[PDB]
């Protein structure tokens, strides 16, 4: 009885699906309780950062934008780039998480690197199905993935301890300080972000901070009394989904207006015009 | 126009093509931005396995659709 | 104390642990041992999902317990 709302698969139906479903919450109302909050002022702030059209610069005119662009293309235009500005403000350990990527590469991978294996040929994935090192997989083949195996097949040469996850990475903290940094401004730089593939814990901060809860697949916390947003995810893809009663009154009501691909949209080159 | 592949681990990559493409010239795409020869490669679109010598709108495969890619070798 | 890891391929991670830690540092624990980073990790223990900023000792989580390891999915 529930509609699933197919999110585009970008790599970002993540933030695709959690735009189209938290827009048909803050249209219908039930988030005005929370619009004055930390959390979705920093919202507001981050959706007028990215729309310079945007003014005045207020829930009442992110309200109209929403019902303008009501195409679920149009909201995931809009909306997901603006999420995914805000999710960057609320990571907080992002050094250490690199610095587990890079020592579940070389310790997995400790072999196939020192054999000169291509990075396709690398094991990226681990026994429970969880993916190694998403981030590093996201970045350039030829400009930075390449190259970093053929520095990694250095600095391994000095590693004469045994092959555990804890000495790879009180090697890799001692040995590839300058690597660790270069990867930092890499992946914090890296233009293709939005495309790396997404777990809904990734965006735990700022749905906490937005008084939302996501819940997969149907796994829902009954001791939870928060708004949620309910995501599906089959085919390594995010689609969510909303109540009939709710998709015919806050999703698909005008036609497709924006003629942008999800690039331009992330890099805000193509400004998006206010309404009408 | 753009289409989307996308992997196991939900990593996306966007490539550039016309719907008069063969699914042979989109792997070669595919090697280009990964390095994966096109016999390991195998494409999925909606549970249909994509054979090389059809085309994209053979498929009806529409601009922003999200291909499955899987290597032959670790399925 | 010691508590049990329980995936379901069958393998046991046993972590020492104190009932002042978070869930948050479990999921660390186990990261550090396996290296299933946290933001695919969902813990269970007797069926209630567990949060990360609350204590093994809200849950009464005690010596020998046995939690449960489920992936939680990625997407494109």
């Amino acid at each position: 009885m529930a509609k699933t709302i197919k999110a585009t698969g970008d790599g970002a139906a993540l933030f695709n699906a959690v735009s189209i479903g938290l827009s048909v919450e803050i249209l219908s109302g039930r988030l005005d309780s929370q619009l004055d909050t930390p959390g979705y002022q920093a919202l507001l702030d981050e959706f007028a950062k990215h729309h310079p059209q945007f003014n005045p610069k207020s829930w009442k005119t992110l309200k109209e934008w929403l019902a303008y662009y009501n195409d679920t293309r149009d909201i995931e235009l809009i909306l997901a780039p603006v999420l995914f500005n805000l999710n960057q403000k609320y990571q907080d350990h992002l050094d250490e998480e690199i610095l587990n990527e890079l020592t579940n590469l070389v310790w997995k991978n400790k072999a196939n690197i020192e054999n000169g294996q291509a990075w396709f040929q690398l094991q990226n994935t681990g026994d429970l199905g969880e993916a190694l090192f998403p981030k590093l997989e996201n970045l350039d083949l030829k400009k930075d993935r390449a190259p970093l195996l053929d520095k990694l097949r250095e600095i391994l040469k000095d590693y004469k301890l045994e092959l555990t996850r804890e000495n790879v990475k009180q090697f890799l903290t001692e040995k590839a300080k300058e690597l660790l940094s270069a990867l930092k401004k890499k992946i914090s730089s890296d233009p293709h972000a939005f495309q790396r593939g997404y777990s809904c814990d990734e965006l735990k901060g700022m749905t906490d901070a937005l008084a939302i809860s996501l819940v997969e697949n149907r796994e829902e916390d009954i001791t939870d009394n928060r708004i949620k947003i309910r995501l599906e995810n089959q085919e390594e893809h995010w689609n969510v989904l909303c109540n009939e009663e709710d998709s015919e009154r806050f999703l698909d009501s005008t036609p497709s207006r924006l003629k942008m691909t999800s690039l331009e949209a992330y890099r805000g080159d193509k400004q998006v015009s206010a309404p009408t | 126009m753009q289409i989307f592949v996308k992997t196991l681990t939900g990593k996306t990559i966007t490539l550039e093509v016309e719907p008069s493409d063969t699914i042979e010239n989109v792997k070669a795409k595919i090697q280009d931005k990964e390095g994966i020869p096109p016999d390991q490669q195998r494409l999925i679109f909606a549970g249909k396995q994509l054979e090389d010598g059809r085309t994209l709108s053979d498929y009806n495969i529409q601009k922003e659709s999200t291909l499955h890619l899987v290597l032959r070798l670790r399925g």
